[PDB]
């Protein structure tokens, strides 16, 4: 029945709550407010599990619907677009990437690189960061590679106006 | 490369439907809310249609661009950003054959 | 837009169609098919003869040209008159109702396709009367009579450009490759039958009749289906351009538009598509280039 | 698939009419090899069929309709290219361009064919990349995201960055639109002249050529990217060097309203 | 109006084609450096914040100002296609 | 050239037991005409603060040294009771029009 | 070369500069015509201004004739009538007459107008204008000096009364309300033909494209 | 049916109140049927203005009712006609229904009238939609008013009776686009029914009952009435309508004042004196300036804004909510995330900014903060932060800004936190912050001004008024009208507007010119003649007399035909300026405009500024989701459309490649925008397009019915659209 | 033509 598939359970669920704000309907002259569904409902019902529940059993809206005055308008134009870069982000990723290159390349590649592709190549370990040399040279190359290469950037300022 | 000089409508072969397409969408599964993922095989599945991320893969084996034209072990994806994902093409594998209302109404 | 020859690659298809769509805006607009039914409106102006003389149409009030070019009589009876053509070899019966008030008179000459009532004319009976050339030089006068009556001064080159797509495509009685009752462009049978007759021998006359469709079908129906999914019917074009394995060869600005490709009018000429600019220090340059070529 | 707002999400129609397919097509599957009776395979194919049909062309035979909210043609692959306004269709009514711009018009008198007054503030955004890298090429920004940054307040902008635009504009040209663009002389071109305020100062003459009183009509501009886009507009598409009208060989810079009742 | 436009449109056959050459060659012009020119000593370009247009203002104003000159030459078919920018590359320096 | 009233924060605000808005009252200081005698006033601040039942006129100011009030009479606001209104407007010697927001002082 | 495609015998209207820019593209060249169509910009627009002219109400001069040419036209309608109270003139014939009548007199203040500023007043503000291709419809300067005479009825049978009135003086109440109709009926044929203006390009762009 | 009440200014709203539409339950008449009903028919009269319709697609069927105009029993909009018995005329009036008025002859309300007594034999009547000359004995029934005919909205307009109806609908529709002015003038001929317009509509505030006032705030007027009560009447500051114009209701009775019943207490947004008033009374040459008024533009004196005379109030109310992303609430604080505090100062209160404060484009109107991805973190920024900083808030800066355009200063502010009094906060909304600023705006080039007739145009330039147009005495002028756009026009009512206008200058005077029975020419010259004493006669006293310059003009003047050759200067001058014009000095030379030209007091109003107005100039920004095309919104200002009429015009020229970029790199190109960009940026030429996305989706949109649409090369053989991702695996 | 009717009329 739904585009977005629902196990039984969430559907009786849904019925039991449907059902519920009927009988919540017949006297109040107000349309229960999440509490009244949470008490009548039983056991473990609260404001945040119906206000969830409804939220599901709204079937989706069609991405092509009739919009504004019903004329010739169709939904979809009116939505912007997140991953694809907008001109804006491929000049960043230019420049970024080109300057960070530059300042990679001036380095000791022993702990640099291994930041570099620590952090910016796989997935974010000290310890498991260097090949056979341990964490005091980690740390000591790390540390101080990290600072010449900040402070000199201090100096000729391309790095400060923060890419970000 | 070469200039696009002459375009061209040609009706279908069953064979060539499956010549553009990437594995059969087999089940109505859209995507399942608590992960707003694809759901199974269904109708936006990873290996059928792509990769939903930039160069990344859906598990994350292989990450960046050094690899860019290899897929993963476990898992397939080939990537260049979600564009890829919007360009693909699947197809369903009919039981008992059907008609293009286009051609005989 | 420039005083002097025309310079190739000018997209003059459409300067033209503007040309005439603007002035348009001043003609009147009382009904397209003009005039009212009501005793006798014999004429129809402004822009819906415009209309009536783009699109090749029944005018309401029509009047009946002379097939025959001969000489004149008419008769007395109550109900209708009659007026008939007849030269030394045959005459010819018209039937011309109360309301047709005849132009012409018991005793002269009218030329084939001569007004013989009087209003307007269909294109049609025209063309098969007196000849594409006549139709073609009826459309374009007949055209500019309301522009002119109008104010707007605009050349009539422009309608010509128009009018010679009405009569891109005529019909087929003679067959060579594809079967007779087809209507086809009229330069691509000058294509068959001039290779057929010169270059690959076996006369098979290709005998075509001149026809005449309005601006409308013959763009409704074109060579290019890109160009035909775009207005009429998306799925009858396509469907058709399918089946026959169609390979539309872009020329033309809509067609190629789609594609987002360079237009085939313009600077996209391949007339100039392609030229190059040198430094007489650069062609030197070159030159040393040959040079060098001398081997040992 | 989509996250709208709260939670609602906006699907493409094809999708339910997939759905559609997908699900009797499996049906039809698990009903032959259940065992099968009939009626109930037939009548399956016939929903089978109808459902390749949907996606297909809706409408032909019948019309699917999503459930009780609108009673409306899901869009079939047909409808998306033909549609009310489809794919070949709108492929035409247009498009928006990324360098554009729109303003009201005014009267320039002193100005020439030639030229126009554009408002610096709008010739800004419309040539920002322009900008930004002429920033870089002297002393006003270290980058560009600093250029860019450098510009994303009002109040930050140093003197020295108009100097650059001024620099940056100095013999590229720009075109300016009408409202019903009739004839191609409906778009012309001209060396922008940046001014003060809101609105973009046009030429007198050229008033005829666009249908432009300035009661409020607004014309767009636009801005030739490539340097070859760059010559054909300034070569064969500016105003000056289109004077002669393409319907008559009559000019159209003709002295308009006041000149000649100077004259 | 822009300078000798008439003296320009007569040196080509086409008026569409003269438009071709000054893109083409403004294209050179910055491509291979900008001192790709043939006119540059007494009387050449010139902009006023200080007489700076001698570097890099407007590209094909250069271009025009050049072939309204008799020095370069634009054919259909004068130099080999990919010969000419390697020869270029090798006599142009600025990068 | 600039104005303080002190209970109010912008130029859009209404005061208390002060019939006119501060727009109005702004707009009269700029009917007022003032009088320096010597260079060493560039710039002077003239104070006036009134209370209650009293109607405000620029005679009101109280009176600085090398500075002269050509424009005493002219009204400047009507104060009904409980009516605080103690305010400091700027004067300047200058040249032309100045939009506020040229100078923003 | 200047004095060869000018035509100093006569006031400039936009018809002799229309001509003078013509003459002056083909004789001398493009750009040196971009030239001279500044230079009559400027001067046009100086001259404007310094020659004062200027609307004002007076200046719409009302000829002696138009009380002529309204009462010899008016006891005119006077025979018609007593020609068809008798019952000479069939109800049709009454009705046509009439019309033709005013169609002919409305023409004839028309040009009486201009005749009066063709003879007593040269330099009338509200004339040069027209005259001058400048601005100024003939039609127009009728309904402010002359009069606005014939409005028609909803459907598009002309009305058997004009509209006596110029702008000049108050046009009254009704032959206001009378005059509104056929007012409509032209916007309306205005907005139609803002579309149709693009009907009949489109169409003709389809065909005529390639 | 039920819209936005337009109080664009009190006579705007009022007249949206009482508007009348064809559109609508669809059971009526729809958009179909047209011409039949746009047009006005005969017995719209008294019942339908016949100008007051809306220029547009939607022209007559939309349109507002008339003056005496009333709905009886059932919706039959009855239009009074007074009786006439025999040749006796009657104050007695019969709403009489549109089939009933055909069965009579009525006669106009212009027949001379000597009470109840006709006056001329052969005089005008209608029997049914047809104009006949009646005798005083057939005369049955007589029209109520010349106002009746028409609308509120029109019957405002000075001498209606010279302005052609075409541009008098301008002129009505005009009014409703009025804004209202800090400083409201009153016409210097009005027609009549401003007065009953401010009052009837609900801008002013009228005394109840006879009294005397108590306390004369700015705040409210505490009346006390002779019966023993007081009342205190607040005034509505300085309230936002619905199209941003301010509404002030400034006293303009002084304290202890014995109040007549129903007398202004306090003024409304636009009334100068319990008059309505729009726009202000500006002297007016009408002469051809330079270009500067050239189609249809306006020269205006720079002294008009030394003046705060066009000058207008707007307040524009921002609103921000904080939101629940299952991602973490969206906090609203002072805390802006990433650069400095220079941006925070006016943000004062911690989260919201300071009342009071003067707002740029491009500052925090209020902060807020969201969460950065959509689930997960970020392994490149996961490296950046730990450099300089790895404890650094992932908080994202979502935060209300100033959209570029304009701001004023904050002068009142919102906040609804979690325990709501009594206020519908939407789900998932957990709390709104609402930001009224407001902001003054002086008159500039880019505004439009049009008087009540229908001259519409635009300010083209703001002259110093070192060199405008002055007069012998040095009064200069403070806008110069174009002749040029009076005749193709036909309203000569403004320059019937101007005459009157320029007595009253001398005389220091206003008129009242009513609808059709108004100023006659005779009466008009009658108060120039007086002028002309004020004018000259002071002239006279005060020491001088004429000019090498005045008496230049003269001679120029008679040759012309303007003055009686051989009178006396002093005589022919006043001829001269009894026909409404006088001798003008240029103001940059000092020397004469050969030629008397017009000037005189002309009402004229400003029109408001349109969103649309906000000139819109975008270099990149947001896209569509499915169409790839450039789309705005909030922020991004939106690209401007390249219609089909537009690319033909590109097509006509010999541009190919401009035409490629307005469908490539500028508006679907993916690759090649952001490539273009980028190429710009380091200053390389723009790269060549790559395929449009429009294509592609349509390819595919072919290959999702059974058609296979495949591109092909010189020799028929295949070419690749889909750079890389059609290819399978 | 409309597919209900024909199954219920097929099976009924
Ligand atoms: C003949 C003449 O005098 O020219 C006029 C003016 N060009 C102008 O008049 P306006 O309405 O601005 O006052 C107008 C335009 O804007 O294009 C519209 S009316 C017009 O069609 C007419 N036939 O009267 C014609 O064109
Ligand atoms: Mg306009
Ligand atoms: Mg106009
Ligand atoms: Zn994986």
């Amino acid at each position: 029945a739904r585009t977005i598939r629902i196990p039984v359970h969430m559907v009786e669920t849904i019925n039991k709550l449907s059902r519920t704000a009927r009988q919540l309907q017949q006297e109040l002259g107000r349309e229960p407010t999440y509490e009244e569904i949470a008490e009548a409902m039983g056991p473990g019902w609260d404001a945040k599990r119906v206000e969830e529940t409804l939220k599901i059993a709204q079937e989706p809206v069609s991405l092509e619907t009739p919009i504004g005055d019903e004329k010739d308008s169709f939904y979809g134009d009116f939505i912007p677009d997140e991953h694809l870069p907008s001109p804006v982000d491929a000049a960043t990723q230019s420049l970024l990437s080109e300057e960070l290159e530059k300042a990679l390349s001036k380095l000791s590649e022993r702990e640099a690189m291994v930041l570099k592709l620590r952090k910016g190549l796989i997935d974010g370990e000290e310890v498991g960061a260097f090949f056979g040399v341990t964490r005091e040279r980690i740390r000591q190359i790390e540390n101080k590679a990290l600072r010449k290469l900040k402070y000199h950037e201090s100096r000729t300022r391309k790095l400060r106006d923060f890419l970000d | 490369k070469k200039e696009v000089r002459k375009v061209r409508i040609a009706l279908a072969s069953p064979e060539k439907i499956r010549s553009w397409s990437y594995g059969e969408v087999e089940k109505p599964e859209t995507i399942n809310y608590r992960t707003l993922k694809p759901e199974r095989d269904g109708l936006f599945d990873e290996r059928i249609f792509g990769p939903i991320k930039d160069y990344e893969c859906a598990c994350g084996k292989y990450k960046r661009q050094r690899f860019e034209g290899k897929v993963c072990e476990r898992c397939g994806v080939e990537v260049t950003k979600s564009i890829v994902r919007r360009y693909r093409m699947g197809h369903i594998e009919l039981a008992t054959p059907a008609a293009h209302i286009w051609f005989v109404k | 837009s420039m005083a002097r020859p025309v310079s190739i690659g000018e997209a003059v298809g459409i300067v033209a169609a503007q040309s005439i769509g603007e002035p348009g805006t001043q003609l009147t607009m009382r009904t397209f098919h003009t005039g009212g039914v009501a005793g006798a409106a014999d004429i129809t102006q402004g822009l819906p003869r415009v209309i009536e003389l783009f699109e090749a149409r029944r005018p309401k009030a029509k009047a009946v040209i002379s097939e025959i070019d001969g000489v004149v009589r008419i008769e007395e009876t109550e109900e209708k008159l009659s007026v008939f053509v007849e030269s030394e070899g045959f005459s010819k019966e018209y039937k011309l109702p109360k309301e047709a008030r005849l132009l012409v008179k018991d005793g002269d000459y009218v030329e084939a396709g001569q007004p013989l009532t009087r209003g307007a004319i269909d294109p049609h009976q025209l063309l098969e009367a007196k000849g594409p050339e006549a139709v073609e030089r009826y459309l374009v006068e007949e055209i500019q009579k309301v522009y002119r009556a109008q104010g707007v001064k605009l050349h009539d080159k422009h309608i010509e450009i128009v009018v010679r797509q009405m009569m891109k495509y005529v019909e087929v009685t003679d067959p060579g490759d594809s079967r007779l009752l087809e209507g086809q462009v009229l330069e691509k049978w000058d294509v068959e039958a001039l290779n057929e007759r010169l270059i690959a021998e076996g006369k098979t006359p290709v005998a075509w009749k001149p026809l005449l469709m309005g601006v409308t079908k013959s763009a409704l129906s074109t060579k290019s289906w890109l160009s035909a999914a775009s207005f009429q019917n998306t799925t009858h074009v396509l469907t058709e351009a399918a089946i026959a394995g169609k390979k539309d060869e872009l020329i033309g600005l809509k067609e190629n538009v789609i594609l987002g490709r360079l237009i085939p009018a313009g600077t996209g000429s391949d007339f100039v598509r392609f030229t190059q600019v040198v430094d007489q220090k650069t062609l030197k340059a070159i030159e040393e280039a040959r040079k060098e070529a001398v081997e040992a | 698939m989509v996250q709208v707002d709260g939670g609602r999400f906006a699907t493409s129609d094809l999708n339910d009419l997939y759905r559609r397919l997908i699900n009797r097509n499996n049906r039809l599957k698990k009903l032959l090899a259940q065992g099968a009776p009939e009626i109930i395979i037939r009548n399956e194919k016939r929903m089978l069929q109808e459902a390749v049909d949907a996606l297909l062309d809706n409408g032909r035979r019948g019309a699917p309709v999503t459930n009780p909210g609108s009673d409306r043609p899901l869009r079939s692959l047909t409808d998306i290219l033909s549609g009310k306004q489809g794919r070949f269709r709108q492929n035409l009514l247009g498009k928006r361009v990324d360098y554009s711009g729109r303003s009201v018009i005014v009267v320039g008198p002193q100005l020439k064919l030639h030229q126009c007054g554009l408002p610096k503030r709008m010739a800004l955004e419309l040539f920002k990349p322009f900008l930004l890298k002429k920033m870089e090429e002297k002393g006003i920004a270290p980058n560009v995201k600093a250029a860019r940054r450098m510009l994303e307040r009002q109040r930050d902008i140093k003197d020295e960055v108009w100097d650059a635009l001024e620099e940056v504009i100095h013999g590229k040209v720009v075109l300016l639109n009408r409202a019903p663009t009739l004839h191609r002389l409906g778009i012309q071109a001209f060396q922008p002249v940046l001014v003060e305020g809101q609105s973009i100062q046009l030429h007198p003459l050229v008033c005829e050529a666009f249908n432009a009183d300035f009661d409020g009509d607004q014309m767009a501009v636009h801005v030739p990217l490539s340097s070859f886009a760059q010559a054909e507009a300034r070569i064969q598409m500016l105003s000056a060097h289109n004077l002669l009208s393409p319907a008559s060989g009559e000019p159209l810079a003709k002295p308009s309203r006041d000149i000649i009742l100077g004259l | 109006a822009e300078p000798g436009i008439d003296k320009l449109f007569g040196m080509v056959d086409s008026k569409y084609r003269l438009t071709v050459v000054v893109a083409k060659r403004a294209q050179q012009l910055l491509r291979h450096g900008f001192k790709n020119t043939v006119l540059e000593p007494e009387e050449r370009p010139k902009m006023q914040t200080l007489e700076g247009l001698f570097d890099d203002p407007n590209a094909e104003t250069w271009a025009m100002k050049e072939l309204l000159t008799g020095r370069l030459v634009f054919g259909e078919n004068l130099v080999p296609e990919d010969r000419l920018q390697k020869e270029m590359e090798r006599i142009y320096p600025g990068e | 050239t600039s104005v303080y009233i002190e209970d109010v924060l912008h130029e859009f605000s209404t005061i208390p037991g002060v019939k006119e808005d501060v727009v109005e009252i702004i707009l009269n200081l700029k009917e007022l005409v003032v009088r320096f005698l010597n260079p060493s006033l560039q710039t002077v601040t003239l104070l006036l603060k009134a209370e209650g039942p009293k109607e405000v006129k620029a005679r009101d100011f109280l009176p600085v040294a090398d500075v002269e009030i050509m424009n005493p009479d002219l009204h400047i606001a009507t104060l009904e009771e409980g009516g605080r209104l103690n305010m400091e407007v700027r004067v300047d010697r200058g040249v032309g029009y100045v939009p506020a927001e040229k100078h923003g002082i | 070369v200047a004095w060869e495609l000018i035509q100093l015998d006569v006031p400039q209207e936009k018809n002799s500069l229309k001509d003078l820019v013509y003459q002056a593209f083909l004789r001398l060249g493009m750009e040196k015509t971009a030239r001279l169509l500044d230079a009559l910009k400027y001067y046009g627009f100086t001259f404007s201004t310094t020659s004062g002219i200027t609307i004002g109400i007076d200046d719409a001069v009302i000829p002696e004739e138009k009380k002529q040419y309204l009462e010899e036209a008016d006891r005119k309608l006077l025979q018609i009538e007593q020609a068809y109270e008798m019952g000479f003139l069939t109800d049709r014939e009454r009705y046509d007459q009439i019309l033709q009548l005013w169609t002919e007199t409305t023409e004839k203040v028309t040009q009486a107008v201009f005749k009066n500023f063709e003879e007593n007043y040269p330099f009338n503000p509200l004339y040069v204008m027209a005259q001058s291709g400048a601005r100024g419809n003939p039609q127009q300067i009728r309904q402010l000096c002359g009069l606005r005479g014939l409005m028609q009825k909803p459907s598009g049978e002309t009305f058997e009364v004009p509209v006596r009135s110029s702008f000049r003086e108050g046009l009254t109440v009704l032959e206001y309300f009378i005059s509104s109709h056929g007012a409509r009926k032209g916007g309306a044929d205005t907005a139609l033909r803002t579309a149709d203006s693009g009907y009949l390009t489109r169409k003709l762009v389809d065909v005529t494209h390639e | 049916l039920s819209q936005f009440k337009d109080e664009t200014n009190p006579l705007s709203s009022l007249r949206h109140k009482r508007r009348i539409s064809a559109l609508g339950p669809g059971g009526l008449t729809r958009e179909r049927a047209g011409f039949d009903v746009r047009d006005v028919h005969r017995t719209h009269y008294g019942r339908i203005c016949p100008v007051e319709t809306p220029e547009g697609a939607n022209i007559g069927l939309i349109t507002s009712l008339a003056a005496y105009a009333r709905v009886d029993e059932l919706g039959f909009i009855r239009t009074p006609y007074r009786r006439v018995v025999g040749g006796v005329v009657t104050d007695e009036v019969v709403y009489m229904t549109a089939t009933e008025e055909d069965r009579y002859t009525i006669a106009q309300a212009n027949t001379p009238l000597e009470g109840n007594r006709i006056a001329a034999e052969r005089v005008v009547a209608r029997r049914k939609g047809e104009p006949v000359i009646v005798s005083p004995e057939e005369v049955e029934f007589m029209d109520v008013s010349p106002k009746q005919v028409f609308s509120v909205n029109t019957n405002l307009i000075p001498f209606l009776e010279h302005d052609d109806a075409n541009r008098a609908l301008m002129g009505s529709n005009m009014q409703t686009q009025a804004v209202p002015l800090i400083r409201a003038q009153a016409p210097v001929v009005m027609t009549g029914l401003e007065e009953r317009v401010v009052r009837d509509s609900l801008a002013a505030l009228y005394a109840e009952e006879d009294g005397e006032v108590a306390k004369v705030d700015g705040n409210r007027i505490v009346v006390r009435y002779e019966d023993g009560r007081l009342v205190e009447y607040p005034l509505r500051r300085f309230y936002r309508s619905n199209q941003g114009t301010a509404l002030d209701q400034r006293p303009r009775v002084v304290v202890g004042q014995r109040v007549r019943k129903g007398d202004l207490l306090a003024d409304g947004p636009a009334s100068e004196n319990g008059f309505l008033a729009l726009g202000q009374n500006v002297l007016v040459a009408i002469m051809p300036f330079d270009g500067y008024n050239f189609e249809d533009a306006i020269v205006i004196s720079e002294e008009l804004l030394k003046r705060d005379f066009y000058t207008s109030i707007h307040i524009e109310r921002y609103e921000i909510e904080a939101r629940d992303t299952k991602l973490g609430p969206e906090r609203i604080t002072r805390d802006i995330p990433h650069l400095s505090e220079a941006a925070l100062r006016d943000l004062d209160e911690e989260g919201v900014v300071r009342i009071g404060a003067e707002v740029k484009p491009g500052d925090i109107l209020v902060g807020r903060t969201s969460f950065k991805g959509e689930s997960e973190p970020t392994p490149e920024e996961r490296l950046l932060r730990s450099i300089f900083g790895e404890k650094a808030r992932d908080v994202k800066d979502t935060s209300l800004r100033v959209p570029p355009g304009e701001g004023g200063i904050v002068v009142r502010t919102v906040r609804l936190r979690r325990g709501d009094p009594g206020v519908e906060l939407k789900p998932g909304v957990r709390e709104v912050v609402r930001v009224y600023v407001a902001q003054k705006r002086k008159l500039q080039v880019g505004d439009k001004l049009a008087n009540r007739h229908g001259n519409k145009g635009v300010v083209a330039k703001i002259l110093p008024v070192e060199d405008m147009p002055h007069l012998p005495d040095g009064t200069p002028v403070d806008v110069i009208l174009n002749p040029l756009g009076v005749p193709s026009r036909m309203n000569l009512g403004q320059i019937l507007e101007t005459h009157l206008g320029l007595a009253g200058y001398f005389l220091g005077q206003r008129y009242i010119s009513p609808i059709f029975d108004g100023a006659k020419e005779p009466e008009i010259k009658e108060l120039l003649a007086q002028a002309f004493e004020v004018y000259f006669g002071k002239r006279k006293g005060e020491g001088f007399g004429v000019d090498k310059r005045e008496v230049e003009v003269l001679r120029r003047a008679e040759k012309l035909g303007l003055v009686t050759p051989g009178k006396t200067p002093e005589e022919q001058l006043k001829e001269l300026f009894l026909q409404g014009k006088v001798v003008l000095y240029d103001g940059r030379t000092g020397e004469p405009i050969e030629g008397p030209i017009v000037v005189g007091q002309m009402f004229i109003m400003k029109l408001y500024h349109m969103v649309e107005d906000k000139m819109h100039a975008r270099s990149t920004g947001p896209y569509s989701l499915i169409t790839q095309q450039p789309l705005g919104g909030k922020a991004q200002f939106g690209g401007q459309r390249f219609g089909e009429m537009e690319v033909w015009a590109l097509e006509a020229y010999g541009a190919a490649h401009t035409l490629q970029e307005m469908l490539t790199l500028k508006s679907d190109d993916i690759e090649g925008r952001n490539a273009a960009y980028e190429a710009i940026i380091k200053g390389e030429d723009v790269p060549e397009p790559s395929v449009p996305e429009s294509f592609r989706v349509l390819v595919k949109e072919l290959q999702a019915l059974a058609l296979d649409v495949q591109t092909l090369d010189e020799k028929d053989n295949p070419v690749d659209i889909f750079e890389g991702l059609a290819s399978k695996r | 033509k409309i597919s209900t009717s024909d199954p219920v009329r097929q099976y009924l």
